[PDB]
This record gives C-alpha cells, structure tokens and sequence, in this order.
C-alpha cells in the first residue's frame, strides 16, 4: 500500500 | 585556506519517493586569487559524475562561497552508502575530503501519541496540542501539522534528545485558538521516518 | 595567541539561595614560553579584586589551560549585571575581554502542566510521564522530578526552544515502570524559574 502527505507520495511498499 | 562542510539531504527529501535528496559539498574562504575548485565525489569509494556546481557566489569578505551538489539515490542513503567529497585548490597543500553517511544502527519505529492539553491550561486564549515521539532511530525525522486536510503552522518542534534506551525523543507543540479546541475539530499529527511502515504516520487528537 | 571563553553560572546555582553562582573565564592554548596570565574583572565597569584562579593545567597537545572563577552576588545576576573579563597575556597583541550578562528582556512566569501517558502508551514495560513548562523568560530553568518525598532521576529533558511569542519552552519526561502508574502513585515536576514565587513550583501527576 501507499502512504500520501497532504495529496504527496511518501512512499509505497 | 578553504573550509568545507559536507552537509546531509533533508530527512523529508530522502523519505518521500516524490522528492529529490542531495547531498551538498560547500567550500568558503576560496580565495579571489585562486577561486578554481576541483571536485572529486565518490559512492562507498567509487567515483561519481554526475555532480553539479552551483553558481558562484561572492561573500563581500575578501572571498567566494563554492558549492557542489549531488543526487542520492533514496535507498542508497537509507542502506548507509557514504558519499565522499574532495576538494582541492591551489591555496591547499593537499586535498580536503570529508565524508557523511546515515548514522550507524539497527533503525528503531518511533512510537507516536498525541496528548491534550491540560486542564489547567484550559483558562487561556489558547492551548497547546502536544505530539510526543518516542524510541526512534536514527534521529533522522520530520513532523508537522494538519486539520482538515489543511496544514497547521503555528507550531515548534524540539530537537531530537537522544534517550537512555539509545533510541530518540522528541515533543511538538501546535498552538491553537481555544474555541478550536472546544469545537471538537480534530487536529493531526504527522511524522516522517525511515522505520515506519511507508516512512509514515498520523496521529489525531480532537475534544473527547 | 590564547583562546578566552566565558561561562555563566549554573541555573541552579542562581536559582537556589544557599548555593554559590560563579562566572568562569576559561583561556585555553596558552604557551609553554609565557604561562602568565594576567584577569581583570568588571562588574558594570567597576573592577573588582576577589576573583580566583583554578590550578593551572596543562592538556596534552603542549598547551595549559588557566581558568579564573568570580563569584556572583545572586541579587546582582538576577538584576542583570554586566560581568567582563579582561584576558593579557605576551602572546596577546591586545588584551582579550569578554562579557556575559544574563539574557535581557522582562522575566516571565512559566507555566507548568503535567501530561498523563496516553492509552497507546501502556501496552509497553514502562511509561513516559510529561511536564511541560512554557511561557518562560529569560530561558535559564532547572527541572526535577520526585515521587512521595524521594527525587526520581530516570528523566531526560529538552533544552529549551524559543517559542513564537518570544518566551520559551521545554518538555521533560520521566519514565517509570508501568505498575508504578497503574497502581496510583503521585509524580511530580518541580521547576525552578526566577519568576515563578520564590523561584520554585511542583505539579503532580498520578491515574
Ligand atoms: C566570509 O563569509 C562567509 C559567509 O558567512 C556568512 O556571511 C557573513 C557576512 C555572516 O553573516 C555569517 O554569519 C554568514 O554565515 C563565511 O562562511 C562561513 O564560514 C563558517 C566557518 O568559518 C561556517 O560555519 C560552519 O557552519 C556549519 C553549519 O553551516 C550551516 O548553517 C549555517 C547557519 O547556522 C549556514 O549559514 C550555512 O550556510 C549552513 O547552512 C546549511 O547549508 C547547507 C548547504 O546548502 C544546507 O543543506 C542543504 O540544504 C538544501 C536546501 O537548502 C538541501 O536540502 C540539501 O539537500 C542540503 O544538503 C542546510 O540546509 C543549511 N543548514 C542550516 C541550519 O541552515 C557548522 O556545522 C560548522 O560548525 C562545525 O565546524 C566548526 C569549525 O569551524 C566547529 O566549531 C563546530 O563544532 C562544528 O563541528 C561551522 O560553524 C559557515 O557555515 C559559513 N557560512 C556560509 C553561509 O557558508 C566565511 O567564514 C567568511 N570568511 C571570512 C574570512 O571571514
Ligand atoms: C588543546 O586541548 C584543549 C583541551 O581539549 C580537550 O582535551 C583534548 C585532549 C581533547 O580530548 C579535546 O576534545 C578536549 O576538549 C583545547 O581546549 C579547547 O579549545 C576549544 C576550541 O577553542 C574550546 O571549544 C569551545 O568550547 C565552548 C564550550 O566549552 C564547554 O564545552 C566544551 C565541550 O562540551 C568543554 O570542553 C569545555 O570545557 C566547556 O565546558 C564548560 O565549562 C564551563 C566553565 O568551567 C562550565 O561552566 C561552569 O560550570 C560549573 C559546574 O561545575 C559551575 O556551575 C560554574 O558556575 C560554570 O561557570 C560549563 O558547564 C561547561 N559546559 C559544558 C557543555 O561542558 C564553545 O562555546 C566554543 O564554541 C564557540 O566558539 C566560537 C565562538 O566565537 C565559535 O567558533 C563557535 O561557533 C562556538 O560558538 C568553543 O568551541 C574548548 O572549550 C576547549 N576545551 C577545554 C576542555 O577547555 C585546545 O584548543 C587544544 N589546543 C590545540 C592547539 O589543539
């Protein structure tokens, strides 16, 4: 799954 | 002579994918008799190209600021490469090389809560929302703020302080208007490291 | 030539009365071929002759260390006076002076408030107990933490970060065993502060 910051990318396993 | 500073990439630039981390070479006191650098970067010992130079830039005190940048690579910085950079110039006797890697270590989660203010500090104007992050390593993080999907601004984190277990503490505080809290908006804690599931988490604390 | 440092007192030290606060002029990589140092000390420009000179010591790396230590009145560092040191020395082309005062700027009272463990936080062996103290100035503060008349030591503090209204703030965090807590003992955060009431306050914490 992913992680997302105020509509950003962090990261994704 | 020169003087150089190897600086790190932002812990933000390195944990998100959407971001570019860089490492930054920067030599001062280049003297305007000899103001040619060289740079030489290397990768775990291996020599590296594709560095950039910024543009020169005059101080006013009798000498130029000189810097190189290069990308890492976000795993690379994460598996602890260590990036070398050399400096020569003709005011050296010989080369300076300075090196920086992740600091050294088994990489601890940090564990994340968020704590109301006090009952005590309910008498005024407004009130302090605090985010307590504890048994991280390295002491490499970010955190920051939100509500309703909007960033929070008036808030100060403290530096890391490095705790008896060998991992990292550290407090933010966010500073709201006491009627926002009263209203029962739900504020959020964000925190940014390389031990948490996707380097990230979110903590929320509103009125219960 | 030599290298002059000047050090403040010890917040306790100003903090508590029966204590003794103490600036210290420290000069460092003083040669083999001139040892001699000559202090002069001025309190708001008045010199004065009652300071002291700690055993000289030499490091390693062919250098001594010479230190001299005045004694502060505890009424005048809290009125903020000016403490100068004046550093002669022959490797010296000119005398070296230095000055510390404490910070300028109103005193303002800090605001203790203890924070209990979160619930998250009780799944582990032991827990982190809070004090927050905000809305202080000037930012020298000591903090502690006791239990039923006994000082609990197993603490790490913050130091203080300037906050957006120009006070300061810190937290501390004491950690005990989980049982400690759960079986209702009283914890408290004793802050020590210039302009708290006699300089001291204690807020307690307990489930
Ligand atoms: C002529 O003037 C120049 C310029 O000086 C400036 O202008 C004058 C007029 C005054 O106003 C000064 O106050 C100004 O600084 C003088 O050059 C200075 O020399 C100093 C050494 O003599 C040197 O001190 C060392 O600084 C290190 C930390 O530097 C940081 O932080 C300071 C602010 O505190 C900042 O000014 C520096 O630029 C530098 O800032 C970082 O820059 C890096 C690189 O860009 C950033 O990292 C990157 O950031 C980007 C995004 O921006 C991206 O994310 C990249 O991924 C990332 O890599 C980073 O963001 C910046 N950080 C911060 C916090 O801002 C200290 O660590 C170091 O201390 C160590 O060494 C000491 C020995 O000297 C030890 O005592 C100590 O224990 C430490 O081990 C030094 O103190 C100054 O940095 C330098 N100034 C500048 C601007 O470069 C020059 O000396 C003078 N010459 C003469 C003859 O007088
Ligand atoms: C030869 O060696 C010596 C000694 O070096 C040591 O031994 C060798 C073998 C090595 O192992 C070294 O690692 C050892 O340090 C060298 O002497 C050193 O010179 C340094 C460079 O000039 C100098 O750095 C400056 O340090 C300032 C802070 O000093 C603090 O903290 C350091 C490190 O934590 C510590 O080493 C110092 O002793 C000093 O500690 C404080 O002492 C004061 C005064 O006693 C204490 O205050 C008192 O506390 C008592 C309690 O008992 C009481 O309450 C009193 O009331 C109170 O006054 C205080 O508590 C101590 N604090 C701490 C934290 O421990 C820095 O501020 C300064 O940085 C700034 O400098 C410039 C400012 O313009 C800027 O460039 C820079 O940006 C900074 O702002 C300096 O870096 C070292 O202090 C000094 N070391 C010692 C031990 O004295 C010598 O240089 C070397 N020569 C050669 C040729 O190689």
């Amino acid at each position: 799954d992913c992680a997302w910051h105020l509509g950003e990318l962090v990261w994704c396993t | 002579g020169p003087s150089v500073f190897l600086f790190p990439p932002k812990p933000k630039d390195t944990l998100m994918i959407s971001r570019t981390p860089e490492v930054t070479c920067v030599v001062v006191d280049v003297s305007h008799e000899d103001p040619e650098v060289k740079f030489n970067w290397y990768v775990d010992g291996v020599e590296v190209h594709n560095a950039k130079t910024k543009p020169r830039e005059e101080q006013y005190n009798s000498t130029y600021r000189v810097v190189s940048v290069l990308t890492v690579l976000h795993q690379d910085w994460l598996n602890g490469k260590e990036y070398k950079c050399k400096v020569s110039n003709k005011a050296l006797p010989a080369p300076i090389e300075k090196t920086i890697s992740k600091a050294k270590g088994q990489p601890r989660e940090p564990q994340v809560y968020t704590l109301p203010p006090s009952r005590e500090e309910m008498t005024k104007n407004q009130v302090s929302l605090t985010c307590m992050v504890e048994g991280f390593y390295p002491s490499d993080i970010a955190v920051e703020w939100e509500s309703n999907g909007q960033p929070e601004n008036n808030y100060k984190t403290t530096p890391p302080v490095l705790d008896s277990d060998g991992s990292f503490f550290l407090y933010s505080k966010l500073t709201v208007d006491k009627s926002r809290w009263q209203q029962g908006n739900v504020f959020s804690c964000s925190v940014m490291h390389e031990a948490l599931h996707n380097h990230y988490t979110q903590k929320s604390l509103s009125l219960s």
